């Protein structure tokens, strides 16, 4: 194979910082097919990869000037002189000149910004839902940039253990913020078995852990 | 403008078959090589197959993982690339990107999702997230629950509402069915004046549902 180790695996840099990503070609075949001509890409979530640099150094037609690819021997380096708000994506090196074509591990680039506290919202389970035989209550955290967040579900101050799932949106391309939604699912009988429902959100941008509650039935 | 449009992806049982298409335009299709490259969340990118020119006796190459099962073929007349996939497995799941090679560099298509599972297509049921009663700004949304396979698309007021919307990535549940939540922040001055509707579309099952969210 044509293994390539990409470094780092993840990164956060403020808009305007210099960033360098490294790919190491395989010493196994620096003498089998010579020194390879690497290509660099970036991929947005759900989009096709966009070519940035081809053949080590050549900047692809239309790519901005802030991107540049260097390299000598077997160490190749993509360089972003000053990050931009739209530059958050997954960057990876490509090698498509000798079979089998291989790709780099990838580098997820996050945009740094000031600590932002999330606005919390709690939602009871729908009325037309419980008539099916299951209840799921949703807690919302909107627009924050310490993606590391904590949300505890409580029913009568009974900390739940393993009946909740979270999902976090990709970084917002407008304000570089995240949003999280924890969904606590339990039986209909278990729903009408209690009355208080709260999510305790602990967060870097919060002095006191916020709690959004609601009692069953108005 | 170089364009590569994939087609044919979808749900298929283990051992079933599928043939992907790729409509090419913007260049002379007969003069450059073609290839397929798939991508999974757990393994990342992975080259699949490649086909040479007619000059090269249509020489094909395959990744060892798919040898004997996948067949790459081109039709210069129709300007399309095909990938016949037979005896599909688990590691075959993922988005399949169509490629063309100008030697100096390559170009990629939007990709087509190929899901291999034992489950049948399940239509989502939509449930409202009624707003509460942060002062001036309120939040509401729709809970798309119990569906398979991916994906589902959500809009608001038939696309008329795009500001402040957040559709969360689906989460695979203990049941093997996906679940997704879509919310939007709106001024509380409009809850009683503005009709808020989410347009859920699960194309794999033709479940286009419109559920207006009312305050309880």
């Amino acid at each position: 194979e044509l293994q390539m180790t990409q470094s780092p695996s993840s990164l956060s840099a403020s808009v305007g910082d210099r960033v360098t990503i490294t790919c190491r070609s395989s010493q196994s075949l620096l003498h089998t097919y010579g020194s390879p001509y690497l290509n660099w890409y970036l991929q947005k979530p759900g989009q096709s990869p966009k070519l940035l640099i081809y053949k080590v150094s050549n900047r692809f037609s239309g790519v901005p000037s802030r991107f540049s690819g260097s390299g000598s021997g077997t160490d190749f380096t993509l360089t972003i002189s000053s990050l931009q708000p739209e530059d958050f994506a997954v960057y990876f090196c490509s090698q498509g000149t000798h079979l089998p074509y291989t790709f780099g591990g990838g580098t997820k680039v996050e945009i740094k910004r000031t600590v932002a506290a999330p606005s919390v919202f709690i939602f009871p389970p729908s009325d037309e839902q419980l008539k099916s035989g299951t209840a799921s209550v949703v807690c919302l955290l909107n627009n924050f940039y310490p993606r590391e967040a904590k949300v505890q579900w409580k029913v009568d101050n009974a900390l739940q253990s393993g009946n909740s799932q979270e999902s976090v949106t990709e970084q917002d391309s407008k304000d570089s913020t995240y949003s999280l939604s924890s969904t606590l699912t339990l039986s209909k009988a278990d729903y009408e078995k209690h009355k208080v429902y709260a999510c305790e959100v602990t967060h870097q941008g919060l002095s006191s852990p916020v709690t959004k509650s609601f009692n069953r039935g108005e | 403008e170089v364009q590569l449009v994939e087609s044919g992806g979808g749900l298929v049982q283990p051992g079933g078959s599928l043939r992907l298409s790729c409509a090419a335009s913007g260049f002379t299709f007969s003069n450059y090589w073609m290839s397929w490259v798939r991508q999974s969340p757990e393994k990342g990118l992975e080259w699949v197959s490649e086909i040479r020119l007619r000059s090269d006796n249509y020489a094909t190459h395959y990744a060892e993982s798919v040898k004997g099962r996948f067949t790459i073929s081109r039709d210069n007349s129709k300007n399309t690339l095909y990938l016949q996939m037979n005896s599909l497995r688990a590691e075959d799941t993922g988005i399949y990107y169509c490629r063309t090679y100008f030697y100096s560099f390559s170009y990629w298509g939007q990709g087509t999702l190929v899901t291999v599972s034992s489950a049948s297509t399940k239509g989502p049921s939509v449930f409202p997230l009624a707003p509460s009663s942060s002062g001036g700004t309120a939040a509401l949304g729709c809970l798309v629950k119990d569906y398979f396979p991916e994906p589902v698309t959500v809009s608001w007021n038939s696309g008329a509402l795009t500001s402040g919307v957040h559709t969360f990535p689906a989460v695979l549940q203990s049941s093997g069915l996906y679940s997704l939540s879509s919310v939007v922040t709106v001024p509380s001055s409009s809850l009683g004046t503005q009709t808020y509707i989410c347009n859920v579309n699960h194309k794999p099952s033709n479940t286009k549902v419109d559920k207006r969210v009312e305050p309880k």
